[PDB]
């Protein structure tokens, strides 16, 4: 009786921490996505300024 | 003395089976439960990659 909970827990468990690190990192995902939009205008930037210089 | 130590036999041949099914099962327990423990690196090193 004990086996046949212990069994079901361990994989359950296996999707739980798999849902759990998916969910945890997916912020930093993110991040980088809309980081690489920021830069590209960041240097943008320098462009318009060289061109009036 | 002939009895008891035939009675030691069946308490010993009681005992071979209990401990024989509880090492089987463990295995199986002792198995998933590695999975369990790993499998956020399994899922972290795997989401690293996108990141």
């Amino acid at each position: 009786a004990q086996r046949d909970y212990e069994l079901k827990k361990a994989a359950y468990d296996i999707e739980v921490n798999t849902r759990r690190a998916q969910a945890d990192l997916a912020y930093q995902l993110q991040v980088a996505k809309t980081k690489q939009q920021i830069e590209e205008q960041r240097v943008q930037v320098q462009v318009v300024e060289r061109a009036q210089q | 003395l002939d009895v008891k130590f035939m009675a030691d036999t069946k308490i010993a041949d009681s005992k071979r089976a209990f401990e024989l099914q509880k090492s089987a099962f463990s295995e199986e327990v002792n198995i998933k439960t590695a999975e369990a423990q790993l499998a956020y690196e399994l899922q972290g090193a795997r989401e690293q990659q996108k990141i």
